[PDB]
């Protein structure tokens, strides 16, 4: 997921949290775990 | 349920659409936005 411009801490407590606290308890879901850098960008990997 | 009687709207002179309006937003409960709440976005409803 992209924010275009949004300081890191804004596109996880705003992008991230909600994918969150939903993305959970998938067909065999082992972890996943979430990354907002810099540039706007979020993205999670989710491993079965 | 309610009947609208148009006639006294145009007699009356007023818009539907704010007939529509007031009634829908008094009974809705709709919700707006969302705020940070000690660290979570928490949403910020809005009702009569």
């Amino acid at each position: 997921a992209t924010y275009p411009g949004a300081t890191a801490k804004t596109i996880n407590d705003s992008v991230v949290t909600l994918i969150e606290r939903e993305l959970s308890g998938v067909k065999n879901l082992l972890y996943y775990s979430a990354t907002t850098d810099t540039s706007g960008t979020a993205e999670i990997t989710a491993t079965f | 349920s309610l009947k609208i009687d148009r006639e006294k709207l145009s007699a009356l002179g007023v818009k539907f659409s704010d007939v529509s309006d007031i009634i829908s937003t008094s009974m809705g409960s709709m919700y707006i936005n969302d705020f940070p709440n000690q660290g979570r976005m928490q949403q910020v409803i809005v009702q009569v």
